[PDB]
RNA sequence: CGAAAGGGUCCUGUAAGCAGUAGAGUAGCCUUGUUGUUACGAUCUGCUGAGGGUAAGCCCUCCUUCGCCUAGAUUUC
């Protein structure tokens, strides 16, 4: 069940990738900035309960541990286990690479 | 449809030919813009009736290059050697 | 050169014929436009459908006209005493493995 | 100007072909089409989408590791004009794609070496299952064949033989229904 | 000059090289029987329209015995030494 | 000129079928486990950028086939 599924793909619904989802997964910097441009009074639970492969706020942590059982999280696990695609990847596809001396 | 930065030897027909028209063999003119006919249509090329006032009159073009890639579609190739390059071997080039 | 009595099997790609017909006129249509291609063929006005050409047009419902259909066309003699054409053209269906892929072939009277 | 690659598919991006996205971590994401484009923002994976170079590279289908395919780069560092080394440049450049495409169609053959083999006992398999429906001769060309063979002194297997070569080299289709005689 | 002498070898070593009537012919004959098969389902197809309606059966329906002639004839049957015309009622 | 067909160009996304020491696990037979084995089993992999469609307002084809043709009728300082 998808919330107004006619505008899933408008630009103003877009959803975090899960290329940027493995950044923050490697780095805590770059999950750090991206907390910073949200507010915090205004997160579901005040922004205590955060799950970085959804990239998803949660009311409570009873409310994030059942997420956790659910197959959406799981399906995440699965793609970031296989990896995301990047332009390394997108450049290794055809054969292309960078030259810097 | 070869320029000096471009070396590819091809002709100003796209790939597949013009939509609804054909090929260009004969000696083709390149208008900058849009002109109010379609395509198959009669166009009369006429001689300015007064000495121009712009700088763009006076400009000299300088093409670097032009798209011969197929309008019946996204073309991403320029010339069937490219699109044979890029794809590689299918499966009926073994069969013949 | 040619003989009134002939047969000849044909591909007649429906498809582009069918391109946009309302979806329930699109089997009459289909009935339609095999009869024309008989009359422009043989020069017939009196054309006479098989029943399983019929069925093989109908095969899938109203709206579901196969897009190429391999038939024979027989130009034969009205023999019935009285009759407005001397000529007219019978069209079967023809069993082949695949419609595609077939020129137009006269078929032996043998 | 310059030839880039779509994204998603890995096909030639020529100028004012697609559109690309910016994404406010820094990162451009250049696409040769709006089927592209569309699947990207759909969130599918070019890696598991058949019709992608991505896909073809990570299932092997593409030749990867080939000496050819080491001179073409994003040069970083420019090098200083000179015009014997651009033509030479324009030479290797058709001998190497020469060479690739002899190479690639190494790889691809390589790829189908087994087909003959495979196809051979598969057509070993139906046959023997179904010998019955090979081409025959009818009862009565047989008896026909056989007063034939009986009045020239002839080889009765010769002339099946010889009927059997005509009967396949006439192909004849079947039609369906019949015509209704009218009163 | 890398390049080049990497094909010499691979021509020396025979890397582009390139290489059964029998098979050709069980070939030819699987083929056949491949065709003999869809043209078997497209009679099916033609006689079947069993979302609609249930097929008549078979003994409710007299057979010609010209159609049982020719198909026999086509099976490779001696139709003439087995007599189908005094077996035929009328 | 028409109808097919072939080639090109586009669209989709990898056909039917067969096979596989891929497959969570379950049940049998015995060497009672040593891919023990056989059977089933979403799915996965290979044959396979394959199959299908392609002008109906896409392109090419004296040199790929089959057919058509110097009409008929009406009228005119
Ligand atoms: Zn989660
Ligand atoms: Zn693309």
């Amino acid at each position: 069940g998808v919330f107004a599924k006619r505008t899933m793909t408008k630009t103003r619904r877009r959803l975090r990738d899960l290329d940027q989802i493995e950044r923050d997964l490697r780095s805590p910097r770059h999950l750090q900035q991206y907390k910073e441009t949200k507010a915090a009074e205004d997160l579901p639970g005040l922004g205590l309960y955060y799950c970085i492969e959804c990239a998803k706020w949660f009311e409570s942590e009873t409310s994030l541990v059942g997420h956790r059982k659910g197959k959406p999280h799981k399906r995440r696990l699965k793609q970031l286990k296989e990896g995301a695609y990047t332009h390394e990847e997108a450049m290794a596809a055809i054969g292309y690479r960078i030259d810097n001396g | 449809a070869s320029t000096e930065t471009d070396l590819t030897k091809k002709k100003i027909t796209p790939m597949g030919g013009f939509v609804r028209y054909g090929e260009v063999n004969n000696d083709y003119v390149m208008i900058k813009g849009s002109v109010p006919g379609v395509k198959k249509r009669i166009m009369t090329l006429r001689k300015s009736l007064f000495t121009h006032t712009s700088r763009k009159a006076l400009e000299k073009v300088e093409l670097k290059w032009i798209d011969t890639s197929s309008e019946f579609g996204h073309g991403a190739f320029q010339t069937a050697a490219e699109k044979k390059q890029f794809m590689g071997t299918l499966k009926k080039d073994l069969q013949t | 050169a040619i003989a009134d009595v002939v047969a000849r099997e044909y591909t007649i790609h429906l498809h582009k014929r069918l391109h946009g017909v309302t979806f329930k006129k699109r089997a009459p249509r289909a009935i339609k436009e095999i009869k024309k291609f008989a009359q422009k063929a043989m020069g017939t006005s009196d054309v006479r459908l098989d029943p399983q050409l019929n069925k093989k047009v109908w095969e899938q419902g109203i709206k579901g006209v196969p897009f190429r259909i391999r038939v024979r066309i027989s130009r034969r003699r009205n023999d019935e005493e009285g009759a407005k054409e001397k000529l007219y053209s019978y069209v079967q269906a023809v069993n082949v493995k695949n419609p595609k892929g077939l020129l137009t072939s006269v078929v032996e009277e043998e | 100007m310059r030839i880039e690659n779509c994204f998603f598919c890995g096909r030639p991006a020529w100028p004012s072909k697609g559109i690309t996205f910016m994404r406010n971590d820094g990162k451009a994401f250049r696409f040769c089409r709006s089927k592209c484009h569309k699947n990207f923002k759909m969130k599918r994976n070019p890696r598991k989408l058949k019709w992608t170079k991505a896909y073809r590279k990570n299932a092997g289908k593409e030749m990867v590791v080939d000496s050819t395919l080491q001179f073409a780069a994003r040069r970083n560092v420019p090098v200083r004009y000179n015009r014997e080394l651009w033509q030479k440049t324009l030479k290797a450049m058709e001998r190497i794609s020469e060479i690739r495409a002899r190479r690639e169609r190494v790889f691809y053959k390589k790829r189908m070496a087994g087909k003959r083999a495979r196809e051979v006992a598969a057509a070993r398999k139906l046959v023997a299952e179904n010998e019955h429906l090979l081409p025959r001769l009818r009862g009565s060309e047989k008896r026909r064949l056989a007063e034939l063979a009986a009045e020239r002194g002839v080889d009765v297997e010769e002339l099946e033989r010889e009927e059997l070569a005509k009967l396949a080299s006439k192909k004849k289709s079947k039609a369906f229904g019949g015509e209704v005689r009218r009163v | 000059q890398a390049l080049e002498e990497e094909e010499e070898r691979l021509e020396k070593e025979g890397f582009y090289d390139e290489d059964d009537e029998e098979e050709e012919e069980i070939l030819q004959k699987a083929e056949y029987i491949r065709e003999q098969h869809a043209l078997i389902r497209n009679e099916a197809k033609m006689r079947k329209s069993l979302k609609n309606r249930a097929i008549i059966p078979r003994k409710a329906v007299k057979k010609p015995l010209s159609q049982l002639e020719d198909h026999l004839d086509q099976l490779g049957v001696d139709t003439e030494a087995i007599g189908l015309r005094a077996r035929a009622q009328t």
